[PDB]
């Protein structure tokens, strides 16, 4: 998701 | 082997972006919690804090000569600040999803930003107007960068491609009688998180969720894959060329910064942290001085  | 000579460390919640000031001993650090910090790494002290976003701030950059910096947030805004007056001057609105990167051009009065909305935007920061929307990627644009001496942009996307864009027609959009994709670099089998130009050679680095760092070469008419750095065991978040040695640097969610030989693509050195994934690395425009953002803060270091 590459949310971090 | 090489050694890391640490010059400064901040302790914070997760850091996402770092920007070196070109002439003052400062870094900006943009945090997952929405705050931007300004640190003096010579004195080791916090100079300022800037709260102008809701949610993570992934993009951060200084103007090369004006007292300005730009930030880019998960709230979709590209904010322009004056660090002397300590004021948010204005927001540039237009992106429709997270902003991943924002930078200033070295000569034109432009800001570059890229976004999960699959676009790259170019803004005139003097007039405060969007002047171009670069479309073509089919997933998040995770990175975009201006070429240091030619009218090119390189971008990286979760659509598994690195794109090279010719912006010469954009600069001359109103010349007497737009941007266009010049190269589509295919090879990564997963999303691409980062891309970088070499400062003087016609080289590109990219890094991805395939755990690989790829080196590409170009001319005015062709571009092709040269080689692959293998060794990371999680997503590679960021990569860059050492400006002063024949070396490649990468940083990864596997909690390592890796140094590689530019000519052989073999491992030169690995630096690890026990508990912290790395999200970003940058190099000072002049000094043998690097910064890395990770889950617990930022490190500034020399490589010897």
């Amino acid at each position: 998701s590459h949310e971090d | 082997s090489m050694e890391m000579l640490t010059k400064f460390e901040s302790r914070s919640s997760r850091a996402k972006g770092v920007a070196f000031h070109p002439t003052q001993p400062w870094i900006l650090t943009s945090l997952h919690n929405g705050r931007i910090q300004l640190w003096d790494y010579r004195m080791g002290t916090l100079l300022d804090r800037f709260d102008g976003h809701d949610g993570p701030v992934r993009g951060i950059a200084f103007h090369p000569t004006q007292p300005l910096f730009v930030s880019g947030g998960d709230d979709y805004k590209v904010n322009v600040w004056n660090y002397k007056s300590r004021k948010l001057l204005f927001s540039l609105c237009g992106h429709m999803d997270y902003v991943r990167v924002c930078t200033f051009h070295h000569e034109y009065p432009w800001i570059l930003s890229c976004s999960d909305d699959q676009t790259i935007r170019i803004w005139n920061w003097q007039s405060r107007n969007c002047i171009a929307i670069l479309t073509g990627h089919s997933h998040y644009v995770m990175c975009a960068a201006f070429h240091p001496s030619e009218d090119l942009i390189v971008s990286a996307s979760l659509d598994q491609t690195v794109r090279v864009w010719d912006i010469s027609g954009l600069r001359m959009k109103n010349a007497a009688p737009d941007a266009i994709v010049k190269f589509v670099l295919e090879g990564h089998d997963r999303g691409v998180n980062w891309c970088a130009f070499h400062p003087t050679l016609p080289l590109i680095l990219s890094a991805g969720d395939d755990r690989l760092v790829k080196l590409w070469r170009m001319t005015a008419s062709k571009a092709w894959e040269v080689d692959t750095c293998r060794g990371h065991f999680n997503n590679v978040s960021c990569c860059l060329f050492h400006p002063h040695q024949e070396l490649i640097l990468s940083a990864s969610e596997d909690k390592t910064i890796r140094v590689w030989d530019l000519n052989r693509r073999t491992a030169v050195q690995t630096f690890r942290r026990d508990n912290d994934r790395f999200w970003f690395i940058t190099v000072h425009p002049k000094l043998n001085l690097f910064a890395a953002a990770h889950d617990s803060g930022v490190m500034v270091f020399k490589l010897e």
